[PDB]
């Protein structure tokens, strides 16, 4: 009998459990209206993906941010980095890309009708292949073992988004602080140029496209000096996307230190 | 020694004891020596507790400490983080700074709240003189005070102060008020004699600080400095434990049990995230955001702001409080000890009651003549008249035509004062009236006489004739009289007159009246010619067969509002006890004229009289009505004091010391109840000191009673504390509305913070945006309940029970917290889940997204949609699941504050837009919150992101619901007031 008698605990106790469950009954009403509202396809607000990010493999991280050192001379270094590209691109080997389709518009693929299996739509077949030299098939190493080593880059997927068809989109890889004397960074794109086609966009969503997948572009990074605490700025060269916004640095575009020993 | 029993010695043991001679005086070498060994003939300040010192202790207690632990956890998370790196932290400075301003600013608005702006020292060092005349060893001559030794020649010349506590060797026609030791200022004959046994009341002993009036006199320095009277009424009323008002206890009440539910929580789920996998640097941040989250941060401020507003309104009405404080301990108050002279009365003797022909006339005694008059149509009145007219020696100051009648100054005795004012109310001109009768002769009321007469000219030139007018003693004037006019007739006094006579005087004199009769006799030209010489040492005035007029009867009548406010006081449940230094007799009669005593109560006396039997076989509970003096009250012990007090519900103390009336103060409040004490004098400052309320006079107060008191009365009012208990009855429940409406938004923010924690949902609210919540949005609509109306009439409610009756009590928690913060709360992450859905993360992806949510390696998170999502986008959506909870809460409180209102009438009955100030608060909070929501920048700055209109729509059906079920819950309680439904959901 602390406060209030044993019954009168058992009345106040059976009327909290009461109300209790009312507004758990409401609230639960009211998550099931709006998941009864909710467009299983398209997101109903897109507010904050005005513009795609962009991230690269491997994706070793410091503290501060992106960070890629290893040693040519020391295959310990490497093996991490060239094991995180294979268990990526295991994603894309052809076994993987069953669901996908052969894909040659070269332009946007606007489907307006559910008419692959499972009533989905077509997505398009991106192989590990077409990114013949950095594709791993036949260096295994990823171009790590000669110091040209080649970093995946693929942009973020948003639901109906185009990135503009004037041309593809294009992937742009330069050195953030241009050295006086030190020559301009020299890359090697995987496809030809490094674009995407205009036939993977629009994304329509997972349930549309349950087997979409990323196009990649690979770049070999050819004139890299050695013991050189290098920075290396990959952007998204498309009409639609914007790499200019200072609170997110992975907006259209992706920073990372490399440093290659010997 | 401090204790007086040098008026039962005699004048040599005196000097035997003081080493002093009454002649010569002391020694200049041994006068120096006492006064080493003594000190200054002056009162010791006692110094207090400093300024800074109390300011400090204001950045004290739970909530203070609370804050403070919240932000020193926030510094150590700072200087951890910022050691491996990690400088995008910087939010953990900013929050800690946050809550040391806040620290800061609560101190001070509880600082403002207990400041007192009286010194009351300063008071008492006026009352000191600064000269003294003295006689060391002959040459008389004249210093300081300070330099006063017990044992000392002291000359008292007319018009100064007594300079020590003197007993008097030698007095001419000395007299003195002791108006700082009883409040009163009758004039005290001071004579070589011991008169009686006790020194208060001797006539041989003169006080310090007192005023001599008239004549010269010579005494024998007793006490000095702080030993004398007034020297201890000072160390008293200074040496008063501080206690906590009522309003402090309440806050201390609610800050104990909101700082223990706190650190309930708090330890509670940092052992839970512990458990369940947490670092301990995490824990103990969440220990901290939990803390900030369920501690509200501006409570005190708006309570102080509440006071600060009744304080106003309250001085609106000519009554000013000495601390913020102050303005509630009126209400819930249960006794009211109260003084007579000054306070109930006027302080000014009036004519009251006259008899004349054989009837007794009430005369209108109120300051303002509103009163009923008295018949006056009769010769025999305008005779009467015309006596009291012209036996007037009182002046009257020159200039005071405008100035009303009854507070013109006037040179006179205080009964002739009396005198001439009645003739000013009643005739048209009585200094014109005077000067159409010129005085032939006329016979001071110097001495030996023992009746004051002159021989008059009648105002017609046509008529020779003298009149004679007499005035003095009844008893005196009857021995002398030899006929009595009787409806404008001259009758033979007889045996019947004369018992008549004697019956009249005897009642008026029971009413604790100053009774003066009044005669006249026609003289003749024969007997006197007009140019007659009438010399007063030549006894040529015959003064015999005159012909008596009537009686008159003066009393220091109440003010014209005191019996009223005295009568709803009473209804209110206070009890009102009368404690005054005057006279049983007097104090009686106006205890019973004002209303502390009802008609038809009587005494043991009373009792005893009317059945013929002696006082003691007298049952003491049968009288309702109780008069003790200071004698019995000295001789009764504490238990025998409170059982007097609990037997007699009506008290009156008479002739009572300050100590006396400290004690009686002490023995109500020592019976747990709330004590008020109304006065106005030195005598009344330790009473003042030690009640929980003060009050005192404007006017009519001295210095040392308005510095003693924590409220003043401007215009002497005393219907000011009718008001005052209304307006902190008010002021309690204003309170009780505002600390619940400011207590059931604390759940909201603290519930997100579990939910994350338990379940590992991304962040719903953050630590800057419950600050904002706390300081900024709801701090008006908080405050404007405060000018809420009575919802009852709380004037003929009883007061409340101080340890029944909580400010925040057991039901007004539950309900706050839990019935409406839960609504709140459910409305918060339901709109959580809409805007989070609208944007492509479902409730089931929601559950346990928090750890890939906030990681800085992972880039490419997708959504229930399959979207991938960088850390600083998933960081915007976060500052929009902010936003989208701050306004759900804003929307509950919204309604919150349109259900706080009323405790128990329906928002119809009461009226929503009747509170101006509830409705611009109201305004004030959309405009803000939507300033907030739609600034650039603020996303950036205060993580508010611009939110769309669904999101503003989603938590009005919760609002709503909130109002509905606040209005049935009114309307059980209404329709059923004593069932189970009353007895649980009423706080
Ligand atoms: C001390 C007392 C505490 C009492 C607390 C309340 C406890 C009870 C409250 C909630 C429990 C769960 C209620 C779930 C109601 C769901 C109703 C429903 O049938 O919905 C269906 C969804 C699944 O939809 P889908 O994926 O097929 O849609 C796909 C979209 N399409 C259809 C377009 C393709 O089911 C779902 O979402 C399930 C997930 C719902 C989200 C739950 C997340 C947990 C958060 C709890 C916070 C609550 C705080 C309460 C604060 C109280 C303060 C005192
Ligand atoms: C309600 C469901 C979900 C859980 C049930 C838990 C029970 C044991 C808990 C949750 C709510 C609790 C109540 C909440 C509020 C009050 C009012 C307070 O003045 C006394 C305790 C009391 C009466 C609590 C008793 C214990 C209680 C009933
Ligand atoms: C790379 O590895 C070799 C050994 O294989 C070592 O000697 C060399 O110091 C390494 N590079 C640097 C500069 O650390
Ligand atoms: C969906 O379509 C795929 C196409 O390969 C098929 O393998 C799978 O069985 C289908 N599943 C359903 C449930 O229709
Ligand atoms: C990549 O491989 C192809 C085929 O072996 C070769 O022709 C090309 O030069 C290689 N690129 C580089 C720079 O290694
Ligand atoms: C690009 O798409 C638009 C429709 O959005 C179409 O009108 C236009 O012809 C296309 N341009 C190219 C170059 O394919
Ligand atoms: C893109 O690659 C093709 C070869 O497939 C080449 O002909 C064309 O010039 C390239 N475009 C640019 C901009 O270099
Ligand atoms: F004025 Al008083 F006791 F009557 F101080
Ligand atoms: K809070
Ligand atoms: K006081
Ligand atoms: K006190
Ligand atoms: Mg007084």
């Amino acid at each position: 009998m602390l406060g209030r008698t044993l019954s009168r605990w058992v009345w106040i106790s059976l009327y909290y459990v009461a109300f209790y469950v009312v507004m758990s009954g409401i609230f639960a009403l009211c998550i099931y209206v709006l998941m009864r509202t909710i467009d299983p396809y398209t997101p109903d607000y897109q507010d904050q993906l005005k513009s795609p990010g962009v991230t690269l493999r491997p994706d070793v991280y410091g503290e501060k941010g992106l960070d890629i050192s290893y040693n040519v001379s020391d295959s310990t270094t490497w093996a991490g980095l060239a094991h995180t590209l294979h268990r990526f691109l295991a994603g894309y080997s052809p076994a993987a890309q069953e669901g996908s389709i052969n894909c040659t518009s070269e332009k946007y693929f606007f489907q307006e009708s559910f008419l692959a299996p499972n009533h989905t739509k077509f997505s398009c077949k991106f192989t590990a292949d077409m990114l013949q030299n950095c594709s791993g098939r036949p260096d295994p190493t990823f171009g790590f073992a000669e110091g040209k080593p080649c970093f995946i880059i693929k942009m973020n997927r948003i639901v109906k988004f185009l990135p503009g068809n004037s041309t593809a989109p294009r992937v742009d890889c330069a050195f953030l602080d241009q050295p006086r004397d030190g020559p301009p960074l020299q890359v090697e794109y995987f496809p030809a140029n490094g674009t995407y086609s205009l036939h993977y966009f629009p994304y329509y969503g997972k349930k549309a496209q349950p087997h979409y997948s990323n196009p990649l572009v690979a770049a070999k990074l050819l004139n890299v000096p050695r013991n050189r605490d290098v920075v290396i700025v990959c952007k998204i060269l498309a009409e639609h996307v914007s790499f200019d916004n200072p609170h997110d640095p992975y907006e259209g575009k992706v920073e990372f230190k490399l440093k290659i020993q010997k | 020694e401090m204790e007086i029993n040098d008026h039962q010695l005699s004048v040599a043991e005196l000097e035997q004891k003081y080493q002093t001679s009454a002649t010569k005086g002391l020694s200049a070498s041994l006068a120096a020596e006492l006064l080493l060994r003594d000190g200054p003939n002056a009162l010791r300040p006692p110094r207090g507790t400093p300024e800074y010192v109390k300011f400090a202790r204001q950045l004290a207690g739970g909530l203070q400490c609370l804050m403070w632990v919240a932000a020193a956890i926030c510094l150590i998370a700072f200087a951890i983080q910022a050691s491996e790196g990690d400088l995008t932290t910087d939010d953990n400075l900013y929050l800690a700074l946050a809550l040391i301003a806040v620290v800061v600013v609560t101190g001070c608005f509880g600082y403002y709240q207990e400041f007192k702006s009286t010194n009351i020292i300063a008071s008492f060092k006026n009352l000191v003189p600064q000269q003294a005349t003295v006689i060391r060893d002959g040459d008389k001559f004249q210093i300081n005070a300070d330099q006063l030794v017990v044992g000392d020649l002291v000359e008292m010349k007319g018009g100064d102060r007594v300079p020590a506590d003197i007993r008097i060797l030698q007095a001419q026609g000395c007299k003195v008020d002791n108006s700082s030791l009883t409040g009163e200022s009758e004039p005290q004959t001071r004579s070589p004699e011991c008169t009686h046994e006790s020194p208060l009341e001797t006539r041989n002993i003169a006080f310090f600080s007192t005023m001599c009036l008239e004549g010269t006199a010579q005494g024998l320095v007793v006490n000095t400095g702080d030993r004398t009277i007034i020297g201890r009424i000072a160390s008293l009323a200074s040496g008063v434990e501080n206690e906590k008002t009522p309003i402090a206890i309440e806050i201390e009440h609610f800050v104990d049990i909101i700082a223990g539910l706190a650190i309930l929580f708090g330890a509670t789920f940092f052992i839970v995230a512990m458990c369940i996998g947490y670092t301990f640097l995490r824990a103990m941040v969440f220990f901290m955001a939990i803390v900030v989250a369920y501690v509200p941060e501006g409570l005190l401020a708006t309570v102080t702001v509440c006071l600060s507003l009744t304080a106003k309104r309250l001085a609106s009405k000519n009554c000013v409080v000495k601390n913020l404080e102050a303005v509630e301990t009126l209400g819930s108050t249960s006794v009211i000890c109260s003084d007579k002279t000054g306070t109930l009365t006027q302080n000014r003797m009036t004519v009251s009651h006259l008899w004349f022909d054989n009837h007794i006339h009430s005369a209108d005694t109120t300051e303002d003549q509103s009163g009923q008059t008295f018949d006056q149509s009769s010769e025999t009145w305008r005779a009467l008249c015309r006596v009291l007219t012209l036996c007037n020696r009182a002046a009257f100051k020159s200039g005071q035509d405008a100035v009303p009648v009854p507070k013109r100054i006037v040179i006179g005795d205080a009964s002739e004062t009396a005198l001439l004012k009645f003739s000013e109310l009643t005739l048209g001109n009585a200094m014109g009236y005077r000067e159409r009768f010129p005085k032939v002769c006329e016979i001071p009321f110097n001495s030996t006489n023992k009746f004051q007469l002159s021989i008059h000219t009648l105002e017609d030139p046509r008529d020779p004739r003298h009149v004679l007018v007499m005035k003095g003693a009844p008893e005196r004037v009857l021995e002398r009289c030899s006929s009595i006019l009787i409806k404008g007739q001259e009758l033979p006094l007889d045996e019947q007159w004369r018992e008549a006579f004697q019956t009249a005087y005897l009642s008026l004199g029971g009413l604790g009246e100053r009774v003066l009769g009044f005669c006249q006799l026609y003289l003749s030209e024969k007997d006197y010619p007009p140019g007659y010489a009438f010399d007063v040492e030549a006894m040529n005035f015959p003064t015999s067969g005159l012909c008596f007029a009537g009686l008159v009867s003066m009393i220091d009548p109440p003010r014209a509002t005191v019996p009223d406010a005295v009568l709803k006081c009473r209804t209110a449940g206070i009890r009102v006890i009368m404690v005054t230094g005057d006279h049983p007799i007097t104090a009686k009669a106006i205890a019973a004229s004002v209303g502390i005593i009802s008609e038809g109560s009587e005494t043991v006396e009373d009792i005893a009289a009317r059945l013929r039997v002696p006082v003691d076989q007298v049952n003491r509970k049968d009288a309702r009505a109780c008069v003790i003096n200071g004698m019995q009250l000295k001789d009764m012990d504490p238990s025998e004091l409170v059982e007097a007090l609990r037997t007699h519900p009506e008290m009156v103390f008479a002739r009572t010391s300050p100590q006396q009336k400290l004690v009686i103060v002490e023995s109500c409040q020592r019976l747990g109840a709330i004590v008020a004490v109304t006065g106005d004098g030195v005598n009344d400052s330790p009473a003042l000191k030690k009640a929980d309320i003060g009050v005192a006079m404007g006017i009519a107060g001295s210095d040392a009673a308005k510095n003693a008191a924590d409220m003043i009365l401007l215009d002497d009012n005393f219907a000011s504390i009718v008001t005052g208990v209304e307006q902190g009855r008010l002021i309690f429940d204003n309170l009780k509305k505002s600390i619940a409406y400011t207590l059931t938004k604390n759940i909201p923010e603290l519930t997100p913070w579990l939910i994350y924690i338990t379940v590992s949902v991304p962040l719903p609210l953050g630590c800057i945006t419950i600050l904002f919540i706390e300081l900024c949005t709801d701090i008006f609509p908080s405050v404007s309940l405060a000018y809420e109306k009575a919802e009852s009439d709380i004037m003929h409610l009883r007061p409340r029970n101080p340890k029944r009756d909580r400010l925040v009590n057991e039901p007004l928690a539950a309900y706050s917290y839990f019935q409406i913060g839960a609504i709140q709360s459910f409305a918060g992450f339901t709109d959580y889940f809409t805007a989070m859905a609208q944007e492509g993360w479902f409730p089931l992806l929601c559950v346990g997204l928090r750890p890939q949510w906030e990681n800085h390696h992972l880039q490419d998170l997708q959504d229930s949609y399959g979207q991938e999502w960088t850390f600083g986008q998933r960081l915007y959506q976060q500052y929009t699941c902010y936003t989208v909870f701050f306004i759900s809460i804003q929307m509950c409180q919204i309604a919150d504050v349109l259900i706080r209102k009323t405790r128990r009438l329906s928002a119809f009955q009461q009226g929503f837009f009747r509170n101006r100030i509830l409705v611009i608060a109201i305004v004030f909070q959309v405009c803000i919150g939507c300033f907030l929501c739609y600034c650039p920048g603020m996303p950036n700055i205060f993580n508010f992101m611009p939110i769309r209109f669904q999101w503003w729509l989603v938590p009005m059906p919760f609002s709503l619901l909130i109002f509905v079920y606040d209005e049935i819950r009114k309307l059980g309680v209404r329709c059923c007031p004593g069932s189970w439904w009353d007895q649980e959901l009423y706080y």
